[PDB]
RNA sequence: UGCCUGGCGGCCGUAGCGCGGUGGUCCCACCUGACCCCAUGCCGAACUCAGAAGUGAAACGCCGUAGCGCCGAUGGUAGUGUGGGGUCUCCCCAUGCGAGAGUAGGGAACUGCCAGGCA
RNA sequence: CCUCCUAAAGAGUAACGGAGGAGCACGAAGGUUGGCUAAUCCUGGUCGGACAUCAGGAGGUUAGUGCAAUGGCAUAAGCCAGCUUGACUGCGAGCGUGACGGCGCGAGCAGGUGCGAAAGCAGGUCAUAGUGAUCCGGUGGUUCUGAAUGGAAGGGCCAUC
RNA sequence: CCGACUUACCAACCCGAUGCAAACUGCGAAUACCGGAGAAUGUUAUCACGGGAGACACACGGCGGGUGCUAACGUCCGUC
RNA sequence: GCGGGGUGGAGCAGCCGGUAGCUCGUCGCGCUCAUAACGCGAAGGUCGUCGGUUCAAAUCCGGCCCCCGCAACCA
RNA sequence: AAAAUGGUA
RNA sequence: GUCCGGAUUGGAGUCUGCAACUCGACUCCAUGAAGUCGGAAUCGCUAGUAAUCGUGGAUCAGAAUGCCACGGUGAAUACGU
């Protein structure tokens, strides 16, 4: 389950999400999953979803996860009112931008990976596309 | 805190004082400095004296 | 760097007297020579400028390295810079120590007229 | 100068042939000794230092520079800027003088002596060596020795690598095993 | 060289066992007599069998 | 619970006073700065808190001068 | 007038590093001696003085060479002021402005004043 | 009260928003003149070791700043020494920032001074925190006043608590 | 005393590629703001001084945000 | 939510940084026919667990876990 | 002054 | 910590014994450790005794600081129960 070892601040601005997003080639491996839609990817999801490939392929080839769970994601316990100061850290995002590429999967056929990132693509709370290298 | 208040008086018997602070513990010797003296116009010698 | 170090030392004072918009006389020394030039307030043109490497004053003296040399540039160099009509100028050290020669060209340029 | 006509004179004619130098400049030269005292057993008496020092003054025939610690480390119980050793600065004519004695007279005295390690070469042409006694030189009464000081020995050579160094060295009949 | 800080610096004379005598300056003060020198050491100057024993010893 | 935030310091009004081409009187404060990230042209001062301040009537100039390519403002006289 | 060198500048990497070569009449540098003027919290290393035997080794200057650094379009892209719209956490259209990065490419600085040497 | 972010590229801008600090220190840690340049790592070196002192190299400010953070700093504002008291008195064009009380910057003038050969620099400290109105009263100076008059008490002004 | 192999192994610095940042910046807009000049328009619309106030519980909508659950006809700012 | 803590095997100190102590217990020797008591001598924590600060942390600061107490209300 | 104890046959 | 002490170790040997590796005694040369009078506690001894110094024997090829004997010098103290 995807964290940062150790960060300079605990807490961080809800901010945005607009635009769209950079790392939308496949870099390392010859196929992989794309993010069609916009949202958050939890590092359970990516946890969930990764090891739904990792089963699928039965460990042969290799995986390359490119995004990461860097933001950390405060809620306030139930029952308590507004305010007084900022939530506890609960989990941690990965802020996520129509075509950025998720996963990418190499030492496999074709037929397999569309199959294993299918599988994926099902723990995911974004619409995905599969995607594959291109020479440029 | 523990640097507390002194003055300086003039050796010109004017009168006139200068006021400073010192730390008794490290620097327990009295203080000489030469100031000027607006009364006589002169920079003379300020001698340290109890505020 | 030996030159490279003294020019440290030098633009220090350099910047001031850019500041204050000053005529520069400014000395350069070598073991073998001595200099002077005196530079406009800009600082890119020169106005007058006496060495050792110039046959008028060279053939005048044993050698061009030692403080008897220092005292006829600054000599001449005041001399120059007179009859030009400057007579107002700041001495530049250039990042020598001003002793020994380049005190003692000074020296001449001072008794000769300079201002400084 | 006695060695420094010896340099002058045989060493710089021997050295222009092995390596077939263009310029005379070309060739190796010895710019310093600098003589080395750690007396990190000075932070529990600083008379020590100083019964150091006099012992390195007599060694050199010159005024010591007690130095100090560059930073605080815990691990040696020092502070920044407390007197932890001394130090000696030989050149010109004083570097020949004490090089001659080194040489003829207190490294026959280093007790079993086997040579001089010839792998000492940082890199660069310079020979530190390390003396464990210091009353290998006559200078140093063993009657008045109080405690047994060592000292480090460095010779800082112009050459560019040690293979150029060691023959300059060699020349002075360096004792190398 | 600063004045008065410095031990005095005078010319001695260096006599060896081996005959060798070397006119130095340091600060000993006195003269100095050595047992040993450069000329005379034995890595200076270049004076520095299990069956062998057996087969002296055990002649046969 | 509580919080351990909620301090902060009032706001200092730094930067820059008159601005290029402005017509300033002498000792107009130009720039209010923490540490010289402007520096003194000619006819300009600086001052112990590193403000920088007309020395002469003209205009406020800014320029990017000297090897460490370091702003610089001066005073054009009229 | 050209080539060279020194000083002071302008400009502030297209100008800086690397690599390879080249310079000693002059200049420059190292270099030689130090009781001295002066100096080292020890050291003539540095600063300084009196010089001129040697050398261009180092440093510096110049020449070449894209290994870097550096500069860098055109087009597109992102963003965005104004008006309008939707499927409104985000976008689209008209209009105006328009990057950053990267690509092609450029690129081994240019120049003013004075002084000296050689021609 | 100070620093950063929020804060939307002038200023300013809220929340029981997110992070830290101050309630001092220093007669040198202030002024000037002269000089100097870091962290770290590698190699060689007596004790000596991962880490002390020494020598050389690479590196290029990754150090340092009396104390937080930011903005600065090589002409160094960082490090070292000599001499010193400008940590001066009266003012002050002009400006900044505040509803105001107030707070800040300031060239230049007059008097006297320190360092420097000089040009110059110096009205505290790299800057921004280190703070408390008025009343009341204490201490020193100054006849300015002094309830018939001469003093005096008391008040005022100036310095300070 | 040294030391020698081996790896369910872990892995520094450096090198190449790939991302993220309110409290990162070797880059860097649009707008906004400050100043100057010019034309047209505007019942001086500007500023100063004096008389009289009231108000200092705001609401929602767009855009930029903090907080909340990018919940709230929520709460707190900026701007229209 | 707020205050207190965690240190040889046990119970308490040491917390303003430097240089870990007391009682019992444990071990060896002695005394005793033997054990206890007693006598002599010695060993044993490098401070709950990590991070930060510092030249240096049991000590200062911050998370984490454990063990404790106070409070957890008004309709 | 102090002196407690001794599994079974 | 010595011209005290003589442990340990290296080298060279001798003798006995078929055979000195485990595992003999002695000799030579070199080495030169602890140890500076010993905590609680505890032992022997009343006279030729204790203490101290040598000698011999049995066992036994070789292998005693042990055991069993022999002489030399030669104390102190016993108020008392
Ligand atoms: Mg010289
Ligand atoms: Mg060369
Ligand atoms: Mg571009
Ligand atoms: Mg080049
Ligand atoms: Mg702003
Ligand atoms: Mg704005
Ligand atoms: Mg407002
Ligand atoms: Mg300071
Ligand atoms: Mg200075
Ligand atoms: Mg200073
Ligand atoms: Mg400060
Ligand atoms: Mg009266
Ligand atoms: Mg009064
Ligand atoms: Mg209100
Ligand atoms: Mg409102
Ligand atoms: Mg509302
Ligand atoms: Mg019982
Ligand atoms: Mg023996
Ligand atoms: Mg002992
Ligand atoms: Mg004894
Ligand atoms: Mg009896
Ligand atoms: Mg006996
Ligand atoms: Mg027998
Ligand atoms: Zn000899």
């Amino acid at each position: 389950m995807l964290q940062p070892k150790r960060t300079k601040f605990r807490k961080m601005h809800k901010g945005r999400n607009r635009g769209l997003a950079q790392g939308t080639d496949v870099s390392f491996g010859s196929f992989g999953l794309k993010a069609v839609g916009r949202g958050r990817l939890t590092a359970r999801q990516i946890e969930a979803a990764r090891r739904a490939m990792t089963r699928a392929v039965k460990r042969q080839g290799k995986i390359w996860i490119r995004v990461f769970p860097d933001k950390p994601i405060t809620e306030k316990p139930l029952a308590v009112r507004m305010g007084k100061g900022k939530g506890n850290v609960e989990y941690w995002v990965a802020l996520i931008q129509p075509g950025k590429v998720l996963y990418e999967m190499d030492g496999v056929p074709e037929e397999l990976a569309r199959e294993a990132f299918k599988l994926a693509a099902a723990k995911l709370p974004i619409k995905t596309t599969f995607v594959t290298k291109t020479v440029m | 805190g523990i640097r507390e208040k002194i003055k300086l008086v003039s050796s010109a018997g004017t009168g006139h004082f200068y006021t400073t602070t010192k730390n008794k513990r490290t620097k327990p010797e009295k203080l000489e400095l030469k100031k000027f003296d607006p009364v006589v116009r002169q920079h003379v010698i300020y001698k340290e004296a109890k505020i | 760097d030996k030159k490279s170090a003294r020019i440290r030392r030098a633009t220090r004072a350099r910047r001031k007297l850019q500041e204050l918009g000053a005529t520069r006389l400014v000395v350069h020394r070598t073991p073998r020579h001595i200099y002077a030039q005196v530079i406009a307030p800009n600082g890119s043109e020169v106005l007058v400028a006496a060495s050792t490497v110039e046959k008028a004053i060279a053939e005048q003296l044993k050698y061009t390295g030692n403080k008897d040399a220092a005292a006829a540039v600054g000599k001449a160099v005041a001399e120059r810079a007179l009859e030009k009509g400057i007579k107002d100028v700041s001495f530049d050290r250039s990042g020598f120590q001003y002793h020994g020669r380049v005190q003692a060209l000074a020296d001449a340029a001072r008794e000769a007229g300079l201002q400084f | 100068a006695k060695l420094h006509d010896y340099y002058k004179d045989e060493v710089v004619k021997k050295l222009m042939t092995e390596f077939n130098y263009n310029s005379v400049m070309q060739v190796p030269r010895v710019e310093k000794i600098t003589l080395n005292m750690g007396v990190g057993e000075a932070i529990a008496d600083k008379k020590l230092l100083d019964n150091a020092a006099a012992d390195l003054a007599a060694i050199s025939g010159q005024k010591p520079l007690i130095t100090k610690a560059r930073k605080s480390v815990a691990g040696f119980k020092i502070r920044q800027g407390y007197p932890i050793g001394c130090k000696v600065t030989l050149r010109g004519e004083r570097m020949w003088e004490f090089f001659e004695r080194l040489i003829t007279i207190a490294v026959p005295r280093i007790r079993d002596f086997r040579g001089l390690s010839a792998k000492s070469f940082d890199g660069r042409g310079n020979y530190s060596m390390g003396v464990r006694e210091q009353i290998i030189f006559p200078e140093i009464d063993y009657d008045k020795v109080d405690r047994v000081r060592g000292l480090d020995i460095t010779i800082t050579t112009t050459a560019k690598s040690d293979e150029e160094g060691r023959a300059l060295l060699a020349a002075f009949d360096f004792p190398f095993r | 060289m600063k004045k008065d800080i410095h031990p005095k610096y005078e010319e001695i004379t260096a006599s060896c066992s081996c005959g060798n005598v070397m006119k130095i300056r340091s600060t000993v003060g006195h003269d100095l007599n050595l047992d040993v020198c450069s000329k005379c050491h034995p890595f200076f100057t270049g004076k520095q069998g299990r069956v062998d024993r057996f087969n002296k010893r055990f002649n046969i | 619970g509580s919080t351990r935030n909620g301090r902060d310091s009032e706001a200092k009004r730094l930067g820059v006073k008159r601005f290029g081409g402005e017509s300033v009187l002498a000792g107009s404060i130009i720039v209010r700065q923490r540490g010289t990230k402007f520096h003194a042209g000619a006819n300009v001062g600086c001052g112990r808190d590193h403000t920088l301040f007309a020395k002469a009537d003209g205009k406020v100039k800014f320029e990017v001068k000297g090897p460490k390519n370091r702003k610089f403002i001066s005073i054009e006289a009229e």
